[PDB]
């Protein structure tokens, strides 16, 4: 479940 | 074309060591406000963002901007030929130069380093929570919990932090009180990969303190200070 | 149901790390008297004793007899997460380890069902070397170099053989004290594999009594402050 | 019959440390006049010396020329056991090492098996070097280790101002410029020189470092290069490196 | 190499 | 790479 960077950058 | 001049050698050679591991290859972005650099691990589940402003440096020259593509680990090893007392130096732009001028020996060192091509908007946000403690603490706690699990959950409130975590041994909990400083406008719960976290606190060194921010639902930020230099903030994007 | 406090928290770090490479498993006998921990080596050469008796923790509370069976790998992990300064309290299918350093850290470590195992008789032995722990630790570790079993002959002499030659260590009777209690002198053989493993307790004693006699298990036993002792029990070849 | 005691036998844990990974086995001379070593590195590429003088032993005894095989790691193992001030005594089919502890009644007396060798003693003949550099010990081990990071050979250039080693690689290249200055850097030099010499071979020679905390590097072309090492006031450390 | 069982 | 017996 773990999530990236760009997703919220 | 471009010239920094660091007396404080052992800063360049304690930053690298923070990224060499966590980041391969990154640009180094050259300009006259200094030296940044910004680079998201293999994973693209952390990012580092690296800034040493002109002013730090006791000499700086740069009359134009310049992307300097560096292999970290390349660049640590000439780092570590340079000593902790030496006056390090920046040059270039197809390589890129690193003297080591030896503080009271009659030693000068002249590396040149190839470069390779290689070819993020952070948006300004506010953090429901910040907490700035110790960061050989925080350093601690993220080794402590990486004996019990991957993950860690760190739960923010008004009295203060819990980190937590759980895997086949048991679970364990870390709490701080209260220096432990925490700016709380709203509870934060978020849970992360420790093995990034130990990454970070690589680090520690570079700084006494270590600040956390934190939102729901957005990355958190682990602030390193850099003298009064820059900073090293590592982004870490959460769990679920 | 159970709550020791312990000031001096590093003392149980370094009883785990004594145990934890020569012991996979073991149960802690748990009562008001303090805590018992009686367990042989897998290849039941070597049998460890602890004691640590509750007049040594700050604070103790027993109602029951507990018998919690610990692997003591995953034990001596989280006590690898406990300062050297910090207050270490147990509390009791779980124990639970609290350090306080401001910072208080909380572990839960699942415990396993563990049945088992012997009684050590009370016994006068031929020869009694006291000497300091870290001389027993390089003495046992440099012969190690040489060969893989010492012959002890009680002055006190540790001589080993093996494929680059042989070597004798003499110690001679003088804290920094050799003391010798002797009635009879005795020369006793044993593995000094085991005696590396016994030496891992060198931090928490200044020194080591060795108890010898012909034909009985060799004692290494260090003693635990005011509260207890650690005793290593060697079957001789 | 041979008997030496040693004071200061760290000089001799040293000794065996700096030989040990270069010289598995090398046949002792024991002499009247001291303690020699001589002997190559497997690959030939390297002769290491050791001389140590019977004057800087506190007692010396030997009333035959003796050549015992020695395995150095064997020997280096022994020398483990003895404390960094114990007094050793070398007393000798077999070599037995005393270890005499200087505080406390520990007395450590090792038989170590020797094995025949026949080590065919390559003659060194002296002669007059271009350059000699005399050096800090921790500073030439500093330059080679740090140059093995770049690559697997330094160029040494010595010229009146100073001396510059220089390795390539493919992460770029160094260069280490040392000009002439206990923590001084001297250089007697009549030709400059310019010589390459295999890094790998220079970091074992390092392994000397603690025995003195200054180097002398003897130079010339077409010949080996000398990295001596002086011990006390005994004798030396002598490696030679061929150039490439 | 004895056993610890056969003396306690 | 020369040796050392080419020399000694």
């Amino acid at each position: 479940s773990q999530r990236c960077i760009p997703e919220f950058f | 074309m471009f010239e920094a001049r660091l007396v404080q050698g052992s800063i360049l050679k304690k930053v690298l060591e923070a990224l060499k591991d966590l980041i391969n290859e990154a640009c180094w972005d050259i300009s006259s406000s200094g030296v940044n650099l910004q680079s998201m691990d293999s994973s693209h589940v952390s990012l580092v963002q690296l800034t040493l402003r002109s002013e730090g440096f006791d000499t700086y020259r740069c009359d134009r901007n310049l992307a300097m593509g560096v292999n970290l680990t390349s660049m640590s090893k000439i780092l570590k030929c340079a000593g902790n007392e030496d006056i390090i130096t920046l040059r270039a732009a197809d390589t890129l130069a690193l003297v080591f001028e030896a503080p009271n020996q009659e030693k000068v060192s002249d590396y040149e380093m190839k470069l390779m091509d290689l070819d993020l908007g952070i948006p300004e946000q506010e953090y429901s929570c910040v907490v700035k403690m110790p960061s050989g603490e925080f350093a601690r706690i993220c080794r402590d919990l990486s004996h019990i699990g991957d993950a860690v959950v760190i739960s923010c409130a008004k009295d203060g932090v819990k980190f937590s975590a759980s895997g086949e041994l048991g679970n364990g909990n870390i709490k701080l009180s209260q220096a432990v400083t925490i700016e709380m406008n709203e509870p934060v719960q978020l849970t992360f990969a420790l093995r990034y976290l130990n990454f970070f606190t690589k680090a520690t060194p570079l700084s006494s303190t270590v600040t956390l921010s934190m939102s729901a639902d957005v990355p958190l930020v682990v602030e390193y200070k850099i003298a009064d230099m820059g900073h090293l903030k590592y982004y870490l994007a959460p769990k679920i």
